[PDB]
């Protein structure tokens, strides 16, 4: 399960449902205008 | 060289007995991100006595370090794990592996 907590731009932040980037099921770590962490780690440029 | 990262916080106390069955689910994938099993889809728990060879010496020491309730992310050095040669089709040689086990039960 998956739970990020963090902050993003309005313009390159841009999720949409589906095959995104990486293995899939971008959050908002994973696009590199956004910023969050998930618990233990941080996800900056979808690398944790 | 096994490095036990606590995922989430487990019973201290409780650790794996010597000669005994641990029921544990893991999660392994390879390090450059590809996923190769998943004991999950499996939909079983998968079980492995310690103290025996059966399972990779790695994967059994980081589970002896490991607690009840417990899950981390640990990583086995390839020397350690499928060195020379690793496991056809599934394993590359000279690889290193990264797990993520959780001991539900010990019974």
């Amino acid at each position: 399960t998956h739970l990020r907590v963090g902050w993003a731009l309005t313009e390159g932040y841009s999720p949409y449902p589906g095959g995104g980037e990486g293995w899939g099921g971008n959050g908002v770590g994973d696009d590199l205008y956004s910023y969050g962490f998930d618990g233990l780690h941080l996800w900056t440029g979808h690398v944790a | 060289g096994v490095e036990i990262e606590t995922i989430s916080p487990g019973d201290g106390r409780t650790f794996p007995k010597k000669g005994q069955t641990c029921v544990v689910h893991y999660t392994g994938m390879l390090q450059n991100g590809k996923k190769f099993d998943s004991s999950r889809d499996r939909n079983k728990p998968f079980k492995f006595r310690i103290g025996k060879q059966e399972v990779i010496k790695g994967f059994e020491e980081g589970a002896a370090q490991m607690s009840l309730g417990q899950r981390a992310k640990l990583t086995c050095t390839p020397d350690v794990a499928y060195g020379a040669t690793g496991h056809p089709g599934v394993i590359p040689p000279n690889a290193t592996l990264i797990f993520d086990v959780e001991l539900l039960n010990l019974e």
